[PDB]
């Protein structure tokens, strides 16, 4: 046999007992459903953080906010359009705060000229050719 | 019926298939039945094409258990200029009948070994990593430029300076694609005349007589005489076929045999470490019970019936290093997002609201208040600014349980009251409005997990008092009038604070009041037991790993407990709260301009507050500790919790920091995200009015019994677990953080300890963004050989990835410094790739790599060595007299008036275009289209000898007719034109062909030939006639073939580093997994 | 990201004209914002305040974080919309004005209604309203801080202008987002 893959890669005399009786004469209380519909909710695995990464080419892949837009997915979470629970615009003041953005490479500059574009033209900065 | 687990099912003729579940003879992860109701719950696998009443598993669980049917092996035997002669013996007769004879080597003029891993395997669900060489003869560098040339000149070039990491990244990716367990399968007992009596393994498909022949060398017979006779008559046949069997027996098939059959060492040693880590990972059903049941915390008892069996194989047995490390990735994850971490809160919320039993209602507060009524002509009333401030009409309620599941991950989020829920502006005693807010804000504080929040309670009655009371400052730059919300760092609190007795009663008496009331009945922490910690890993850490440590304290839980239980410490801290709001409204010393007498009012509300029916302090005193202790194991994001403290600043937490570097380092200071907030995690705000409406109006159902009440909501959770896959996810994180820092340190100059095998090939001190690439692609290609869609090692590719070890530090408010560094155990893709690259640097030949380096120079010659094999004369070392090594600044100067072009020595020195010379690569790549312009022309005809030391290059072979003229300066000249600055192409050598009768002789022009012996891949030449006389003369390697050539051998006896071997012992196993189950009984 | 030029950015003129090739910048990926509004809105504030004021607080101002503005009517009118229209009373207001505003044979000859008519405020039943006195900071201040400011006076500047009753009773986040008016916050 064999097991389809997920993400690709390489690329290229009997008698029926007295005990048994289906009834459903129990109504469970805090809800199977329910309790089941909140469990498949929680049992998410938390979201990927990929801004900030190099790629195969050893370009950065992240984009060159977030307490904004996780304030309205609470606030869509919940039916209200005003949001109780927020993380934006709170009383303390973090300005320090740092978050991972693509504007830097893993040496420290900024990616205003990609990582390949930028070896590019240094290995082409000295080329030979032939005689005239 | 199934007498086992009791479950019902109503096809009488598939019981066999639910029997074999429990482990009994007549995919699916889990089956959980319950003890009280008809509904078993299944858990399903993600991706499957349908659900059939069944639940999905939202986790990317490794594929860890993949089985193997083929061979062994992954260095096949490849045919190169074939060639046919007449043989003596044609074929077998037996009575009226003929069987042709089967070689079990190729018959060629020349054939050489080359590796292609899993050539002849039948598996399920491959690896797909494949490492594909093509025969010499072909163009082998596709392989030497996968990594960094992807700004490369020209293609079919590859880096030199990069040879070093695609060579690593190639060996890792050969491991990959090599963790199999090999699967046992059917014989077949032979009786040919000259392997009588054997039994002989039969691969699964249409036909097996070739496999046959290419397994076992020993079946051919000795018709004729030729290369491969002698061999098999100088092998043994005592061995071959199985060796022994197992004494378990399910039926009539063995349990795990060991066979004699074709196999390389390194594949069947890699395969056996595997398997030893799996048996030594492996878990059995009833501590997974006993786990379940600890888990329950006693309200719910598991049983699973199993059969005795063995080769039963469930791998999660993890320790704590491993649970500690995911851990810390999981935390690095995060890197200060808001939205990372904003689902995990808010579904935990809405889990807890569905599991408590209390709800909320706030038409307790609007029937106490009901009565409460005021005149037609007074104009301020408290009862109506009460409703309106509360709103009980409002029915959004997610703070308090927000509040209640961010009581779990101090140090990545910290809880506080919003904003604006303060009073406006800086407020004042004088205004209802604004003493009602104090009163919520301070009802409200004591749950939110901020260290200042005592601090921020006293300074709100503080700024709310100035202008009436007074106390001391002492920089006489922070007035009393300051907003209590500024106050959100240990560094602010006042002395007047910490010491009570500096607020003197004459002057502050309501602020020493609400001083020593704070001080006093605040409320204390405590911790409870969660989990199971020794059949399951404790991933927390800065706590020992079986306590949860809980802001409010906590005590054993019965349901029959007074309402005013003033023993409560939320209780007690409502009642002192409402009694020092009346003592300050008593005496209207604070609110003038109260025209009307309020003070009758005010108390009877105050009154109506401090005492009601609310079962919230309760059940948060008993059951909320209960419910996130059974719930904490199981979420996907184990609780990451940093210690509690109040009223002590000293001990309080300030920075959380995640370290890459080891200790005996002195490196450049690189501080993680996570350190850069002015909390010691991300800020969460809440609105205190869900919180003081929820604590202050809760009810019970009127016929609630804890014991069925948890019965039956922990079932269907415990029926939608994900922790087995986590712990396989954990293990899988932690052997690739040791991959990662193993080869990271391999290429990169770093302190690690690692003994480097491979140094010989040139390559460049990484930088950052190399080893970031680097280690790019290590993690991509360990994703795709274990079929992982989420993340995996990523976080550690943000910054500097030239990584020693993890850690994580928190650092409280004297400077103390608590340090974490979890130890890791020795893992098995680090060192199954240091043992590959241990053999790999013995057997480089067989890779399609050449040790050394290549000499440039006409060689006119009849003779029939083989240019990888050149004889002493034609080679010259650095110390051979009358050389010139070369250095950087080498500068050719023209000779003008007919006079001979001179070059720079590197010792100063002038020498003519004519000599031998030992020439870096560096120079040429450097110099190409120069060099090229001289060189080319003077070494055509000239005496002119160039040794250009490279330690390691690529090589492709081209075989020539030795009866007819032949030339290498037209392959010479091509590789010399597109040697780029960037990348070389490989190096084409020009070999003879092996003959077997007389040939003529005839003139070649050779012109690149290798220093030292770089032919060890060559497997036989002419095997097929008696002997070869003229070209390179080579037999049956019996290196190779130990155990059958050598005597006085046992079976288990390998060369693993020198010289790796053929034909090895295998065994191979048959291994059943079960998926888990449980009965899920009730508990009295 | 977000990018201020010195002209009139619209959303469908703007987009059809561009005004990136013409600025000799070569551009979806841009989303354009509108501030004919706030160029109208600048005219008339520019009225009864200062430019400088202003300038200042609209340059305070960003752009990123959308919000709009609300016109409740007059005392009287909003107290008679509540009362035609009753389903509407939001509940921070007080049950003694609520409940007597749920109830017919009203007029003005009630003593306690007229008591609690001209004993209310604007200061509870909405938070953060805009007066007619207000500083041009502080309203600008209000919009970043949240979706919906109230506000009394049509004199307003920032993203919108919407009534909150009826007319009787007054008497796109791209990668690039391009403008016309920079923002330091
Ligand atoms: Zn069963």
């Amino acid at each position: 046999k064999r097991i389809p893959r997920k993400t690709k890669g390489k690329s290229s005399p009997a008698t029926a007992e007295p005990g048994t009786s289906n009834c459903e004469h129990y109504k469970a209380r805090p809800g199977i459903a329910s309790v089941q519909k909140a469990t498949e909710s929680a049992e998410l695995p938390m979201k990927n953080n990929d801004e900030g990464t190099p790629d195969k080419r050893g370009n950065t892949k992240g984009a060159l906010d977030e307490a904004d837009d996780a304030t309205k997915k609470q606030a869509k979470d919940t039916e209200k359009a005003k949001a109780q629970v927020t993380y934006s615009d709170t009383g303390i003041n973090n300005a320090n705060e740092l978050s991972r953005s693509g504007n830097v490479d893993n040496e420290g500059g900024s990616n205003q000229k990609p990582m390949s574009t930028r070896i590019a033209e240094a290995t082409s900065a000295i080329v030979s050719k032939h005689p005239a | 019926q199934c007498h086992v687990c009791s479950a019902v099912l109503f096809s009488p003729l598939d019981l066999d298939a639910h029997v074999a579940s429990h482990g009994l003879h007549g995919r699916h992860i889990t089956e959980f039945i319950s003890s009280w109701q008809n509904h078993p719950i299944v858990q399903v696998s993600a991706d499957v094409e349908n659900r059939k009443t069944a639940q999905l598993l939202h986790a990317d669980t490794p594929r860890l258990v993949t089985w193997d049917a083929g061979l062994c092996t992954s260095f096949k035997i490849v045919p190169i200029v074939p060639a046919q002669v007449p043989q003596d013996v044609l074929a077998y007769t037996f009575f009226t009948s003929s069987y042709a004879i089967q070689s079990p080597f190729p018959e060629a003029a020349v054939s050489r070994i080359v590796v292609h891993t899993r050539w002849a395997s039948n598996v399920d669900f491959d690896r797909d990593s494949s490492v594909i060489m093509a025969p010499p003869t072909e163009n082998n560098i596709h392989l030497f430029k996968q990594l960094l040339n992807t700004e490369t000149l020209s293609v079919r070039g590859a880096n030199p300076l990069m040879f070093r990491a695609n060579v690593l990244h190639m060996l890792l990716e050969f491991v990959l694609d090599n963790l199999y367990l090999n699967r046992h399968t059917g014989f077949s007992q032979d009786h040919t005349p000259f392997t009588e009596g054997a039994n002989l393994r039969s691969l699964p498909g249409p036909d097996a007589e070739k496999w046959y022949s290419i397994m076992y060398p020993t079946r051919m017979g000795t018709p004729n005489v030729s290369k491969i006779c002698n061999f098999v008559a100088s092998c043994v046949r005592n061995r071959v076929g199985r060796f022994d069997r197992a004494q378990m027996m399910n039926g009539a098939m063995s349990e795990w045999v060991d066979v004699f059959e074709t196999s390389d060492a390194l594949t069947v040693s890699i395969r056996g470490r595997w398997m030893a880590r799996l048996a030594r990972m492996n878990i059995n059903p009833t501590e997974i019970e006993w786990a379940l049941t600890e888990c329950a915390q006693g309200y719910v008892t598991v049983t699973s019936p199993y059969a005795p069996s063995v080769n039963r194989l469930m791998p999660y047995r993890i320790s704590n290093a491993e649970r500690q490390i995911s851990q810390i990735i999981r935390v690095m994850n995060i890197g200060n997002n808001a939205t990372v971490i904003q689902p995990v809160l808010q579904d935990i919320s809405v889990l807890l609201q569905r599991i408590s039993p209390l709800q909320i209602d706030p038409t307790i507060i609007s029937n106490t208040m009901s009565t409460v009524s005021e005149s037609t002509t007074q104009t301020l009333s408290p009862a109506s600014s009460i409703l309106g401030k509360l709103r009980p009409s409002n029915s959004d309620f997610s703070s308090f349980r927000v509040a209640l599941a961010g009581w779990l991950y101090n140090g990545v989020v910290t809880t506080v009251i919003d904003d604006s829920s303060y009073p406006k502006d800086g407020g004042s005693v004088t205004s209802l409005e604004n003493l009602w807010d104090f009163f919520i804000l301070a009802l409200a504080l004591p749950l939110t997990t901020d260290p200042c929040a005592p601090v921020k309670a006293f300074m709100t009655l503080a700024n709310m008092m100035v202008g009436f009371e007074t106390i001391p400052m002492d920089n006489q730059i922070y007035t009393q009038s300051r907003r209590a919300s500024a106050f959100s760092t240990p560094h602010t609190w006042p002395r007047c604070f910490m010491n009570i007795q500096l607020i003197s009663p004459i002057d502050a008496p309501i602020l020493r009041q609400w001083a020593e009331i704070i001080h006093r009945y605040w409320p204390n922490p405590s911790q409870i037991r969660y989990g199971t910690p020794n059949v399951f890993g404790s991933a927390n850490l800065f706590t020992p790993p079986e306590v949860l440590l809980l802001p409010i304290d906590h005590q054993p839980a019965n349901v029959t407990t007074p309402t005013l239980d003033f023993t409560n410490e939320l209780t007690n801290w409502r009642a002192r709260v409402c009694e020092l709001m009346k003592n300050l409204v008593d005496n209207q010393r604070y609110q003038p301009g109260w025209t009307q007498s309020l003070v009758s009012s005010m108390r009877g509300t105050l009154g109506k507050l401090k005492l009601i029916k609310s079962m919230t302090p309760m059940y948060l005193q008993q059951l909320a500790p209960v419910e996130l202790a059974v719930i904490a194991p199981m979420l996907p994001f184990p609780p990451f919790q940093v210690p509690y403290v109040r009223l002590d600043r000293d001990r309080v937490p300030t920075m959380v920091g995640v370290t890459r570097q080891s200790r005996d380092t002195i490196t450049q200071p690189a501080l993680s995200l996570s350190t850069t907030n002015t909390t010691v995690g991300v800020p969460l705000a809440l609105d205190a009015r869900a919180i003081t409406v929820a604590l202050l109006s809760g009810k019970y159902p009127p016929d609630l019994v804890t014991n069925v009440w948890y019965a039956d909501a922990i079932y269907p959770m415990y029926a939608d677990t994900e922790v087995f896959s986590n712990l396989q996810r954990d293990v899988i994180t932690c052997e690739a953080v040791q991959t990662l820092v193993t080869l990271v340190a391999q290429i990169s100059e770093t302190q690690y300890p690692v003994d480097r095998y491979l140094d010989w090939i040139p390559s460049l001190r990484a930088s950052a963004a190399t080893a970031a690439t680097f280690a790019e692609w290590v993690n991509t290609s360990m994703k795709t050989a274990f079929d992982l869609s989420d993340m995996l090692l990523e976080p550690l590719l943000s910054g500097d990835p030239r990584m020693t070890q993890l850690a994580i530090q928190y650092q409280q408010y004297n400077g103390r410094t608590f340090n974490v560094i979890p130890e890791m155990p020795g893992s098995v893709i680090a060192d199954c790739v240091q043992l590959t690259a241990e053999v790999f640097n013995h057997e480089y030949n067989l890779f399609g790599i050449a040790r050394g380096d290549i000499i440039i120079g006409r060689v006119q010659s009849t003779h029939l060595w083989s240019p990888l094999a050149p004889p002493p004369d034609l080679v010259f070392d650095r110390d051979t007299p009358g050389v010139h090594i070369f250095g950087r600044d080498c500068r050719i100067s023209f000779g003008m008036n007919g006079a001979a072009p001179m070059i720079r020595d590197e010792t100063g020195m002038m020498v003519p275009f004519e000599g031998n010379w030992i020439f870096p690569l560096a120079l040429w790549q450097m110099n190409t289209r120069y060099f090229n312009q001289q060189f080319d022309a003077w070494i055509k005809t000239g005496e002119l000898r160039i040794r250009i030391e490279m330690g390691a290059y690529p090589y492709m072979l081209h075989y020539y007719d030795p009866r007819q003229y032949a030339n290498a300066w037209n392959l010479t000249s091509a590789w010399l034109e597109e040697i780029t600055p960037t990348s070389i192409p490989s190096v084409p050598f020009m070999v003879p062909i092996s003959s077997d009768h007389d040939i003529s002789s005839a003139p070649a022009v050779q012109y690149i030939i290798s220093t030292e012996y770089n032919d060890r891949s060559l497997f036989c030449t002419n095997s097929s006639s008696p002997q070869t006389i003229a070209g390179p003369d080579k037999h049956i390697p019996v290196e190779r073939y130990n155990i059958l050539t050598n005597p006085d051998a046992p079976p288990t006896q390998i060369q693993l580093p020198e010289v790796v071997d053929l034909y090895n012992v295998v065994t191979r196993y048959a291994y059943e997994t079960p998926p888990i189950t449980a009965v899920v009984m009730g508990v009295p | 990201a977000y990018i201020a030029v010195p002209a009139v950015v619209d959303s469908r003129s703007s987009e059809a004209i561009g005004l990136l090739e013409s600025f000799g910048v070569d551009a979806n990926d841009v989303s354009y914002q509108d501030h004919d509004y706030v160029v109208d809105q600048l005219q008339y504030m520019l009225d009864g305040y200062e430019a400088g004021d202003v300038i200042d607080a609209l340059v305070y101002r960003n752009w990123l974080h959308h919000s709009v503005y609300c016109l409740l009517p007059p005392k009287s009118q909003l107290l008679e919309y509540w009362k035609s229209n009753p389903s509407v009373i939001p509940d921070n207001v007080d049950r003694r004005l609520r409940k007597r505003l749920m109830l017919k044979k009203d007029l003005r000859k009630d003593d306690e209604y007229n008591q609690l008519a001209r004993a209310f405020k604007i200061s509870d039943v909405y938070a953060p309203l805009i007066s007619s006195t207000t500083s041009p900071m502080t309203m600008i201040q209000n919009l970043n801080q949240g979706e919906i400011v109230y506000t009394t006076t049509d004199r307003v500047i920032g993203a919108r202008v919407l009534l909150y009753a009826p007319r009787k009773y007054y008497a796109p986040h791209s990668r690039f987002n391009v403008g016309t008016f920079p923002s330091i916050a």
